[PDB]
């Protein structure tokens, strides 16, 4: 019938929209992920290097 | 005519509707976005318009 054609052009967009906005919402999650891991690579050569320098100067002065 | 005419250009899915008026009657014909080329079509063949 005719209200069988208007639950189909609706039927459509409902998900064309929110399939687009679960990967908006996956996005964003994947960066924020690779990120905080980056933010912590940077952490981990840097007290690394302060420590390498530490024993070196206390070697030194000794 | 026209309602044969709109009939088989525009299926069953189409709502043809007349209400009087005292002599003829002015019609609506209710189709779906996106439908209104075909929809046209068909009442120019039969030769009524807009």
């Amino acid at each position: 019938k005719l209200e069988a054609i208007l639950s189909q052009e609706v039927e459509a967009e409902i998900q064309a929209l929110l399939q687009e906005a679960e990967a908006k919402a996956e996005a964003v999650k994947r960066e924020a992920e690779e990120k905080a891991k980056a933010l912590l690579q940077a952490r981990e050569r840097a007290l690394e290097a302060q420590y390498r320098a530490a024993l070196r100067r206390a070697e030194s002065a000794g | 005519l026209v309602e044969e005419a709109l009939r088989k250009a525009l299926e069953d899915r189409y709502l043809l509707a007349h209400e009087a008026y005292a002599g003829g009657v002015p019609a609506l014909v209710v189709v779906h976005r996106k439908e209104v080329d075909q929809a046209k079509a068909a009442l120019s063949r039969a030769g009524v318009a807009e």
